[PDB]
């Protein structure tokens, strides 16, 4: 939960638009884990996760809704900097 | 609805919008929750109107001001069970905020003194001869503007002004010089989808005319719909250089570039996949623009076109796309849109604006 | 702020003018009505024997004589610009004369437009109705029947929403109305018949016809005639119920009738008045029958003469003509059988003094004893004069200059004034331009030109078109004893004359006139370019001193402590005047309206536009540029506007209104004393052109502004105390109740400031002419006054008397 879970999501969504060129369905799979940060913490694990992550996932998100309105490209290439940040933190332990 | 203006009325508010609505401007609306079902039909069997909002500083929720919007359209999906209203409302009258009370229920109410519409009369009603009363009904182009000035303000003679002088506050002169402003931009411009009269045209050139939040707001101020128009002629003509919001100083295009690629003119609105809308003024040519990533006809207002993303060179901000023709016999090959959010209008080489 | 607001001169310029026999039965008699005032004399044959002038509470908008079948003189009725109708009766008690109020009311709508053409009022020959129109699409009647007391009236629905003219027709068994109206299709003369039992319209006695497209009077034929006449730019046609006669004199197509009157009562001639003065008479041949009933033969027209430029006509007995003029002075003219050595058949008999228009003027010592006499720019075209006021009280002397005077501004050290003056052009096959008249800018001593090849306009191609009235601009210097014009300076082509002041600037010791001007093209709706010229009077001559080109029209300018302060479109900038007698920007300050008026007191400018857009500037030393200390944009149209004093704004604004704006105390707060509070309403009931500091007079009131206004009225604002002020409000009131008001009008509903969408009740103002009619009234009358509030009848003798000083 939350450690593997956005692990395992992020290579889900990374598979989704790197491989399958599908922006639709890493959305749907980024938005759920997402809503998880936003109702918060409930577990020791959970809430030293938001205290490392939860800030870099926050922006990543902000990064996303900056293309759904400009369409920008680059804006998702921001976002996928800091959830490939993040990743890389997670698979170290 | 024309409710009485210098008296102070409470109108419901929706909680949904916090966006500046001038009048007479589309707003496509589309709610869903019942909170905002039981009062759209409780208004369209008594008065058919709510109350858009305006904040000065939407981020501390600081409204100070608004715009009613009577209900014209109604129609209602009963799709999966969920109610959905889909109403169309049109901008009628500006108001102030005062005081806004909060139900129980989940609605606002507030007081709002709605400000009065300064209809003038004419410049020479109070000083026109009796004898030449019967001189000012015209019978029924460069020629007859000058007949129509000699013969209309011709007791101009009895002041202490020309008649060149009170053309400059005639509404339909200055509608008239609008129209042949607007022509430049728009060659494909028809009379008949202008209003005649001097309140609905002034409120619709402000809606059309490329300028940022802060000028719309300027010309909602105003009461009299002459001084609207002037100051809308005034932008046209000083307002040349259109530049970046965020560096104030980084010039895009100027107004010599505008023009009108589809039948919608220079600057209409058009909706993305995501549903954010964009006003997209049209230009031939730009300056201090990057190109980010590569061509796409995903999703493309204008057909026939690709859009590629377009940034400030300087703070790399978002200002719109440019769009490439996929077929070679394209008379427009390649021009320029860009969203009126992202841009400043600005008086080249300080002069400011007149009313 | 509290003011006192006196008239010094009445309304001089004549609106209308009706004969008939109002006093006796046995009297013909000459009403002239001047705005607020009504004139009543006697014909004799010796000129106008005057009888009775009375002031109403209001502006006469409609003045017509009529004759009820049960009375034995004629009747007056009158309707107001406010809408305030009545009938009124001339009654002698042997000495004693008074305008009795046989009936009266408002008869204004609470919804509805007013009409494009004005009040139209109609009196049915014999005397079954009154009807006006007000509004566009509806017909207001007023049943004319004993026991009307109150004017009560029913509205008619009328279809045809643009009416040009209507008059009610001669011998028709039921009241018939005549008039012409404008649709998509054209212009066109229709009838109707009005039933006061239906109250609606019935079908007309002849069917629609086609007129001119340009037809702009209807004039109903007494009998034996019956019937109309449709007068336009071009023709004169008749209409009756079974015939149509047309005629397209040339002699009229120079100029539009804009006025008619009857000769003989049974409709033979007529006299017709044009925009240039022309006189004409139109005469209807007729072609008896044996069994005595009269058609119409033909229909001629021929040009009299000339007199002054006529608002309204009347014949008086035996060839005498009055002439009413809002242009110029009224007259009394002489129809001559036999022409004079120059060819025309008029012969003026008499002049009466018409001030009117008065569009600038300026107070100044002449004779050198203390006394401010006024000089005014006066009239317009042929009319066009100055005239001198001095302090039977107000002695008016003329100076004709026969083309428009526009500003005004005394010398002192050159001992004349200057005046800047515009005369019309017409462009001929030489391919130049003539004038239609000698004028004061063509009969100088000494006259010259302007020159710019540097001032050349790009989108300009000068190629003007034939036939065309050009405005050709002047400065005239007049002297100030003999008042001949000793020079005539002509600006550039194309170039329209704003602003003029004569002022010292800097360290040069030579005063100067400086013109602010305006470079104004058919094409340019707003002016690109302007000019400031400095010009020294020197040898009799004007000569050019410095040029300053500039990007706009310069509206106004001022002197502004040794600088010079103008105003080009929407910029107020100061100028500086160097040693070597050039203008240097010194500094500029952009506005967001446009700088038409421009007045200064101490540092402080005061600055507004034609939408009663008051703004007030600082300028500041250490900053070296102008600050706002308030502003106040109440979108109105804004005639004139004075500084009373460093708070307080004097102005005048639409629909005959006079308004004073304070600035705030700074109690605790900045968003405040940006704000200026309208403290003074007040209904004038004249269009003010200029405001003007000085004094007619050789202290209980503090300050003397002089107003010049459109009828040539000549007032005077006063500032008083706040003690003051409550005793002559309250002597406002006491005095409403005993003074009888002809039609007997509220004086609070008549000053009350009033405009088409807003009516508000006047506060920080007292109507002078109401405390000095204390005076004279009996003494029994001036007690009941006084009645508690201590202040006795002798005691405010020499209070009313000191505020008579003033003017
Ligand atoms: C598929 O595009 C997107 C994915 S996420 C946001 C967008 C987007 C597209 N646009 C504009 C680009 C110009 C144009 O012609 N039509 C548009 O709709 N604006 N945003
Ligand atoms: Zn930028």
């Amino acid at each position: 939960l939350w450690h593997e879970m956005w692990h395992e999501g992020l290579e889900e969504a990374s598979r989704l638009y790197f491989g399958e060129r599908n922006v639709k369905g890493m959305f749907e799979v980024l938005e759920p884990l997402h809503a998880m940060m936003e109702r918060g913490p409930q577990t020791l694990k959970e809430t030293s996760f938001n205290q490392a992550y939860g800030r870099d996932l926050m922006e990543a998100q902000e990064w996303c809704r900056k293309y759904m309105k400009s369409g920008n490209v680059k804006d998702l290439t921001q976002a996928w900097d800091l959830y490939y940040h993040v990743f890389r933190r997670i698979s170290k332990q | 609805t024309l409710h009485d203006d210098d008296s102070c009325q409470v109108i419901p508010v929706l909680p949904q919008v916090m966006m500046i609505l001038i009048p007479g401007q589309t707003l496509p609306l589309q709610l869903f929750h019942p909170q905002e079902v039981s009062m759209v039909r409780n208004l369209i069997q008594k008065d058919r109107t709510f109350a858009v909002l305006a904040y000065s500083n939407v981020q501390e929720r600081e409204a100070q001001f608004g715009t009613t919007a009577e209900i014209y359209a109604y129609r209602e999906e009963q799709d999966f069970g969920i109610e959905i209203v889909k109403v169309k409302a049109i901008g009628r009258q500006r108001f102030k905020v005062l005081e806004l009370r909060t139900q129980s229920d989940g609605i606002q109410q507030a007081k709002v003194q709605i400000l009065p519409e300064c209809v003038l009369p004419s410049t020479m009603s109070a000083v026109q001869l009796e004898s030449l009363n019967k001189c000012q009904i015209f019978p029924s182009s460069y020629k007859w503007w000058q007949k129509y000035q000699k013969r209309k303000f011709h007791c101009a003679n009895l002041t202490s002004w020309p008649r060149w002088l009170y053309s400059l506050y005639d509404a339909e002169t200055l509608m008239d010089r609008i129209k042949k402003q607007l022509r430049e931009w728009d060659e494909n411009l028809k009379d008949d989808s202008l209003p005649s009269n001097p309140i609905d045209f002034s409120y619709r050139v402000a809606a059309c005319l490329p300028i940022d939040d802060v000028l719309r707001i300027q010309l909602l101020k105003i009461g009299s719909a002459i001084q609207r128009l002037r100051c809308e002629l005034d932008i046209m003509n000083k307002c040349t250089s259109l530049c970046c919001k965020q560096c104030q100083e980084t010039e895009i295009t100027t107004k010599n570039e505008i023009f009108s690629l589809s039948l919608c003119g220079p600057m209409a609105a058009y909706v993305n996949p995501h549903g954010y809308v964009h006003e997209t003024l049209t230009v031939y040519k730009a300056c201090n623009l990057n190109l980010i990533g590569r061509p796409s006809t995903e999703h493309s207002w204008f057909p026939g076109y690709a859009w590629t993303v377009a940034q400030c060179k300087i703070c790399a901000s978002h200002i719109g796309w440019k769009f490439t023709a996929t077929k070679k016999d394209m008379s427009p090959q390649k021009f320029w849109g860009l969203t009126r959010s992202a841009l400043l209008p600005t008086i080249p080489d300080k002069v400011i604006l007149c009313l | 702020s509290y003011n006192y607001v006196v008239t010094a001169q009445k309304p001089t310029a004549v609106n209308g003018c009706v004969t008939g026999h109002f006093t006796s039965a046995e009297d013909l008699n000459l009403l002239i009505a001047k705005n607020t005032r009504l004139e009543i004399y006697v014909v004799t044959a010796e000129g106008l024997r005057p009888v009775k002038e009375v002031g109403m509470y209001g502006k006469i908008a409609v003045m017509e004589l009529f004759r009820p079948k049960g009375e034995s003189k004629d009747l007056l009725f009158i309707l107001t610009a406010k809408y305030n109708a009545c009938i009124l009766e001339y009654k002698q008690s042997g000495e004693s004369i008074d305008i009795i109020t046989r009936a009266h009311g408002n008869v204004q709508d609470r919804i509805g437009r007013p009409s494009e053409t004005g009040i139209i009022g109609i009196i049915d020959p014999e005397c079954r109705m009154i009807g006006l129109r007000l509004y566009d699409g509806l017909f207001k009647v007023i049943p004319l029947d004993r026991d009307n007391k109150e004017l009560k009236a029913f509205n008619i629905r009328l279809e045809e929403l643009h009416v040009i003219d209507v008059k009610f027709l001669y011998g028709c068994q039921a009241p018939t109305i005549c008039f012409v109206y404008q649709d998509p299709q054209g212009r066109h003369v229709k009838t109707y018949e009005v039933s006061l039992r239906e109250k609606e319209f019935n079908k007309g006695p002849w069917k629609q016809e086609n007129v001119e497209a340009e037809a702009s009077m209807v004039i109903a034929v007494p009998e034996p005639f019956g019937g109309a006449i449709i007068i336009g730019q071009e023709s004169i046609t008749y209409h009756n119920g079974d015939k149509y006669l047309a005629i397209a004199p040339p002699i009229i197509k120079q100029s539009t009738i804009v006025c008619h009157n009857r000769v003989d009562p049974n409709g033979s001639r007529y006299l017709l008045g044009d925009m240039e003065g022309r006189l004409f008479m139109l005469l209807l041949e007729k072609e008896e029958q044996m069994d005595g009933t009269v058609t119409l033969k033909d229909l001629r027209v021929e040009l009299l003469g000339e007199t002054s430029i006529a608002e309204c006509l009347t014949y008086l007995d035996n060839g005498v003509v009055f002439v009413g003029s809002r242009l110029g002075d009224s007259q009394l003219v002489k129809l001559n059988v036999d022409s004079n050595e120059q060819g025309s058949y008029v012969v003026a008999m008499e002049t009466f003094t018409n001030l009117g228009p008065i569009v600038d003027m300026c107070v100044v010592d002449l004779e050198r004893q203390g006394q401010g006499q006024l000089v005014t720019c006066s009239g317009a075209f042929k009319e066009g004069s100055l005239r001198i006021i001095r302090n039977q009280k107000l002695h008016i002397r003329t100076v004709p200059l026969y083309e428009s005077p526009r500003k005004i501004c005394y010398q002192e050290v050159s001992q004349c004034f200057g005046v800047l003056s515009s005369r019309i052009e017409v462009q001929d096959t030489s391919g130049g331009t003539t004038a239609l008249r000698p004028s004061a800018s063509t009969q100088a001593l000494s006259s010259s030109v302007s020159s710019s090849k540097l001032f050349s306009s790009s989108t300009a191609p000068h190629e003007t078109s034939f036939g065309e009235e050009v405005e050709v601009h002047n400065l005239l210097i007049i002297d100030q004893h003999t008042f001949e014009v000793l020079h005539a300076h002509q600006f550039l082509q194309n170039e329209y004359a704003l602003s003029l002041v004569s002022c010292k600037l800097g360290k040069d010791p030579n005063t100067y006139f400086i013109v602010g001007t305006a470079m104004v093209y058919p094409e340019e709706a707003e002016p690109k370019q302007g000019r400031i010229v400095v010009f020294q009077y020197s040898d009799g001559k004007l000569q050019t001193v410095a040029e300053k080109e500039v990007k706009g029209a310069v509206y106004s300018m001022v002197e502004f402590n040794g600088k010079l302060l103008a105003s080009i479109n929407s910029t107020v900038r100061l100028y500086e005047w160097t040693t070597e007698k050039e203008l240097r920007t010194e500094c500029n300050h952009y506005n967001n309206i446009m700088a038409l008026y421009l007045k200064t007191k101490g540092d402080f400018i005061l600055v507004g536009d034609l939408m009663r857009s008051v703004l007030l500037l600082a300028y500041k030393p250490m900053e070296g540029n102008f600050e706002e200390i308030a502003r106040d944009f109440n979108p109105n149209w804004m005639s004139a506007v004075e500084i009373l004093d460093d708070d307080n704004f004097l102005g005048a604004e639409n629909a005959f209104n006079l308004f004073v704006c304070q600035k705030d105390s700074a109690a605790t707060t900045d968003e405040e004393r940006q704000h200026l509070q309208e403290v003074g309403l007040f209904h004038l009931g004249e269009f003010v052109n200029v405001f003007c500091h000085g004094s007619l007079v050789m202290t209980p009131t503090q300050g003397s502004v002089l107003f010049g206004t459109v009828n040539g009225m000549i007032g005077l604002v006063t500032s008083l105390s706040e003690s003051w002020y409550n005793l002559l409000l309250d002597m406002q009131n006491r005095l409403n109740k005993v003074i009888k008001s002809v039609g007997k009008i509220e004086h609070s509903f008549w000053r009350s400031f009033h405009t088409e969408r807003k009516t508000e009740p006047a506060t920080g103002f007292i109507d002078g002419d109401l405390i000095e009619s204390f005076l004279d009234i009996s003494r029994p009358k001036m007690q009941e006054v006084v009645a508690n509030l201590e202040a006795t009848a002798d005691d405010l003798i020499k209070v009313v008397e000191e505020l008579t000083r003033i003017h």
